[PDB]
RNA sequence: AUAGCGUGAGGAAGGCAGACCCAGGGAACUGAAACAUCUAAGUACCUGGAGGAAGAGAAAGAAAAAUCGAUUUCCUGAGUA
RNA sequence: GAUCCUGAGUACGGCGGAACACGUGAAAUUCCGUCGGAAUCCGGGAGGACCAUCUCCCAAGGCUAAAUACUCCCUAGUGAC
RNA sequence: AAGUAGUUAGAGCCCGUUAAUGGGUGAUAGCGUGCCUUUUGUAGAAUGAACCGGCGAGUUACGAUUUGUUGCAAGGUUAAGCGGAAAAAGCGGAGCCGUAGCGAAAGCGAGUCUGAAUAGGGCGCAUAAGUAACAGGUCGUAGACCCGAAACCAGGUGAUCU
RNA sequence: GGUAGCGGAGAAAUUCCAAUCGAACUUGGAGAUAGCUGGUUCUCUCCGAAAUAGCUUUAGGGCUAGCCUCGAGGUAAAGAG
RNA sequence: UACUCGGGAGUCAGACUGCGAGUGAUAAGAUCCGUAGUCGAAAGGGAAACAGCCCAGACCACCAGUUAAGGUCCCCAAAUAU
RNA sequence: GGUUCGUGGUAGGAGAGCGUUCUAAGGGCGGUGAAGUCAGACCGGAAGGACUGGUGGAGCGCUUAGAAGUGAGAAUGCCG
RNA sequence: AUAGGCCCAGGCGACUGUUUAGCAAAAACACAGGUCUCUGCAAAACCGUAAGGUGACGUAUAGGGGCUGACGCCUGCCCGG
RNA sequence: GUCCUAAGGUAGCGAAAUUCCUUGUCGGGUAAGUUCCGACCCGCACGAAAGGCGCAACGAUCUGGGCACUGUCUCAACGAGAGACUCGGUGAAAUUAUAGUACCUGUGAAGAUGCAGGUUACCCGCGACAGGACGGAAAGACCCCGUGGAGCUUUACUGCAAC
RNA sequence: GUGGGAUACUACCCUGGCUGUAUGACCAUUCUAACCCGCCACGCUUAGCGCGUGGGGAGACAGUGUCAGGUGGGCAGUUUGACUGGGGCGGUCGCCUCCUAAAGAGUAACGGAGGCGCCCAAAGGUUCCCUCAGAAUGGAUGGAAAUCAUUCGCAGAGUGUAAAGGCACAAGGGAGCUUGACUGCGAGACUGACAAGUCGAGCAGGGACGAAAGUCGGGCUUAGUGAUCCGGUGGUUCCGCAUG
């Protein structure tokens, strides 16, 4: 309140929508995946019995940020450009579920 | 009958001689050419004389009746 | 009992990563002709809302 | 012939615990820094029905590339949509 | 599985109102009043206007403990009352 | 002989103490217009109080934010509930917060949105500490600090007065 | 004995309806609401204002800023004379 | 000292005096701005008494001293001073 | 423990404490006289705390923590 | 002891009566009288959701409402709103 | 004669329960008459059922004058009784910050018992008066304020019954 | 031949008019069996209620319900501004310009003066060119003053419009070419409670003028304006409540 002055959000507007399909993703970065011993396979389920993660949102993503020292295959539901690119300059390797 | 004014516009200038200023400053807001403009500054639509480039104010006479502002680094 | 947001303000600001709040201009609707395009450019963008005026929303909405 | 009248066999009537619930009917003060939509509020109050609980309830359901299997109550979802 | 049955003046729709968090709003769903007014198994409903497809389900009939709410009361007891 | 009534100086008189540069009284001398409230400003000819005694006003629940403390730490924590002494552990990780932001959104992601742009700029990251609980401060919803309207609405009682 | 308050009765005055009447009394919503006045209880120590701007159906209210305090910060020490 | 961040406020009736200007009547303890001061929120000494003027800022005690404004015949401390 | 600068203060901020009721624990006094009350010339920088004596005639302090119906001189306050 | 002061003139209201219990007794109200108007009887008007009633156990020489206010002489023009 | 009108006020009355100017003017009444009676008519702003004009009787009506009567008065005096006063009994109240509660002049929140400076003043009461204590009572009823309230009105707004 | 078109007659049409049919609305009159009767007779029944039975009367009207329009202070809930040398009247309320305003800025009053709520398709942009007012004379209509020649003339003019500042090495006047009166933005500054307002070099895109330099993101500058909410229009590699 100010006084019977125009509050703020009264003079300024409303903005956007909020969609009903969105898609939030469990946001997973390279920092972590250092833990494990390379050759091996990275899964959802194995990232939640690590407690790493908890809750699976709508998906995994996993994000280039920091670097990997470790050849590793990885799956999971969307990766970036460059999370990709990292783990395949590793050795590693990539599958889409 | 009477008793209106406006408001009132904050004329004047803005930068000393002597003062560095990073370009795009303001330097002398004015009707006019009441200062003109001259080295490394220039004039808005309005009259008002800001500065171009990174430098240091100076206030230096033209001919008798004028002046003007320059910035030199 | 839990504190209700103040919805009028949800619908129009939004929150950045430093905890601060955003905003869009307000002169913005109907009388465009009686504004410069300098002027419309920049009120087409965003803004920050101002510490006096944070200090005053924030526990509207904290959530 | 029915109405009506009479007799007999059952049954009810009324009260409360200023509590809890189901329905019928249903305010305003107040708040919105006036105020009329709106709020307060289906609250207070009236009335009727009850029962030890009532109400609800065994999908013409909830959902979604996967399915779950009657209702109710609690935590969360969420002060979200 | 020849045949037959499966809750009709309802289900829906119009008008007017109300309840659903939802103030007629694009307004699904549920209910009341009044007008109209279905198919009924190659049938019918719902999935937030609506259409098709898909999926899930059989209304307009009824019963149903437990978990929940309260305490005029009884018994034994408690209180950084 | 006037004097917000005491105070400071102080004789004389009278007592003798939690014994200490003591007590009670005070001729006389100096100075000195109560308390509270509200006020630019009140001795105030502004308000309130006769006096005395008792009672009598920022509190609790839930939530937000911040400070401090403690525990664990890119992790932290469980709610209902099982268990049980109206306990304590154990169980319970469902969920909540944080760890990644940007965007109306699709979506992309240490980048993102704008934009024709690889440009610049906004927000972010670079520039990494949170979380749970306690206590303090404050805020919100609730009567919310205490007292106080004239009035409004609903159910009833009343024509023994008039 | 009858007429009872969204009412009744009035040779009519705002007259009367139990010492109450421009809308009785009582009880409840109800701790109505009160930007209004009044009041708000123990001690010391440190610091210490304002009575201004702007906006306000605003003017004895409020909000932001200016002015106070407490804490923590950061240095190409920026303050003051 | 300043600035920045954060927690917490209170304030938004101001008064006189001197200086500069308005309105006013070159009146007002008027009114309205600007400026500086005191009061507010400041006791104390002086203006008889006196918010707002002059001097001047009280932690406490002391039967110590020097000073300000203002004063030195008596009330009344100090010159019946040159 | 020292040196320097300071130590008037309303609204108001910040801090440190006094005291009351109750609780837990520890440790105590109290019929050879508790709380309470009355009087005193004692103590502490303050809120406040002891001691002695009288009256009373059965409960109460201290210490460290904790929790609050926490401290009145005014409300044309309420009751007596 | 108890037991009318009278007269002249004037305004207002004809009168007797009623009225602000508890400041106004009046020139205010009412009054008889005039006038308009409505009403065919399950009258109109009124009370009440409706039933039911008053009206009225009446019937346009009656009933309701409005205005005027005894009596005398009179009551004029304007229907644009 | 002319404009406007829907039509422009008829009778009767008239400084009026209506007349501002206005104590209008003239007359009467009085020593003297803003009141009174009667007339006039520049009716600010009468007027015909918001009835006009008039009128016997009526009236705790209003108004002016007169006769009588009188302590209404000039201008007060006496008396009686009830309080008041003293004695005895009984025994409240409003009020109240504490009070050893003077006057003048001044200062002061601009009107002082209480401050200053001067002037008066022995202590305690009783009966009487009421200048002050901005005396008591009653949180001013005037005034203003409050985005306070009630009651009433209407071609304010939105509605509701009823037709 | 006329004419847009030819005439005879034939058929299919169209435009109306009338008869006849068949359908289908509105309105009126009648009937009666719904409904109604505060009419009679009888019965329940010692009942002026009610109901039933039989007549008589109205009769698809009334009444009732649902929906809709109108009238509607009969009743109701509310509104009915602030500043202000008390309130009120009068005036004012937003924006620009001067003075006040005390030589930075800012600075009040129901303080003194005026303006605004537009206009301009050239009154913008560029490139090029030049320069005013007024006076002295000389001159035919023609004059105090139209237009012309010479001289003087820093501006005594003009600057779309109020005023202040500024402008003659144009920002004043003509001409040509044009549409930068562009899109994305913008280091940085001004101002400033917030909202907002103001200036902005420069980067990119694609252009205008000009040989070029370079200027151009409206006008010499400063006013010419108004939030959100809600609607409308156009556009869109956005969403689209199981999928399309
Ligand atoms: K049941
Ligand atoms: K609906
Ligand atoms: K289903
Ligand atoms: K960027
Ligand atoms: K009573
Ligand atoms: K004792
Ligand atoms: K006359
Ligand atoms: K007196
Ligand atoms: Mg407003
Ligand atoms: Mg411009
Ligand atoms: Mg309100
Ligand atoms: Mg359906
Ligand atoms: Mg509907
Ligand atoms: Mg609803
Ligand atoms: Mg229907
Ligand atoms: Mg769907
Ligand atoms: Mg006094
Ligand atoms: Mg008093
Ligand atoms: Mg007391
Ligand atoms: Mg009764
Ligand atoms: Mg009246
Ligand atoms: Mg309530
Ligand atoms: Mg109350
Ligand atoms: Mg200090
Ligand atoms: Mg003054
Ligand atoms: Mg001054
Ligand atoms: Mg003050
Ligand atoms: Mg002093
Ligand atoms: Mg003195
Ligand atoms: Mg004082
Ligand atoms: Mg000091
Ligand atoms: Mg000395
Ligand atoms: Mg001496
Ligand atoms: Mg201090
Ligand atoms: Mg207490
Ligand atoms: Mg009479
Ligand atoms: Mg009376
Ligand atoms: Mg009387
Ligand atoms: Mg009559
Ligand atoms: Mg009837
Ligand atoms: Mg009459
Ligand atoms: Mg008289
Ligand atoms: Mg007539
Ligand atoms: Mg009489
Ligand atoms: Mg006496
Ligand atoms: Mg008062
Ligand atoms: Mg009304
Ligand atoms: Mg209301
Ligand atoms: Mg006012
Ligand atoms: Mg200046
Ligand atoms: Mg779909």
């Amino acid at each position: 309140f100010e006084g019977g002055q125009l509050p703020l959000f009264r003079r300024i507007p409303k903005r956007g929508f909020t969609n009903i399909n969105r898609k939030e993703f469990a946001i997973v970065n390279l920092d972590v995946l250092n833990r494990f011993e390379d050759g091996t396979e990275v899964t959802p389920e194995l990232l939640v019995e690590t407690g790493i993660i908890r809750n699976e949102k709508s998906g995994i993503k996993i994000l280039s940020n920091g670097n990997i020292e470790k050849k590793l295959t990885v799956k999971a539901n969307k990766f970036s450009a460059a999370a990709k690119e990292a783990i395949e300059a590793a050795g590693g390797k990539t599958e889409v579920i | 009958s009477n008793g209106r004014d406006s408001e009132s516009k904050r004329l004047g200038a803005k930068r000393a001689d002597g003062q560095f200023v990073t370009g795009g400053s303001i330097l002398y807001r004015q009707r006019g050419t009441k200062i003109y403009p001259g080295t490394n500054v220039g004039r808005g639509g309005d009259d008002t004389l800001f500065a171009k480039t990174d430098g240091v104010v100076r206030f230096e006479r033209m001919g008798r009746d004028k002046k003007k502002v320059s910035v030199y680094p | 009992p839990k504190m209700k947001t103040h919805r009028g303000s949800a619908k129009r600001f939004k929150r950045t990563g430093s905890g601060k709040l955003k905003r869009r201009h307000g002169f913005t609707s109907h009388m465009f002709a009686n504004k410069s395009q300098k002027q419309k450019r920049k009120l087409r963008k965003s803004a920050m809302v101002s510490a006096g005026d944070f200090k005053r929303i924030r526990q509207m909405v904290a959530k």
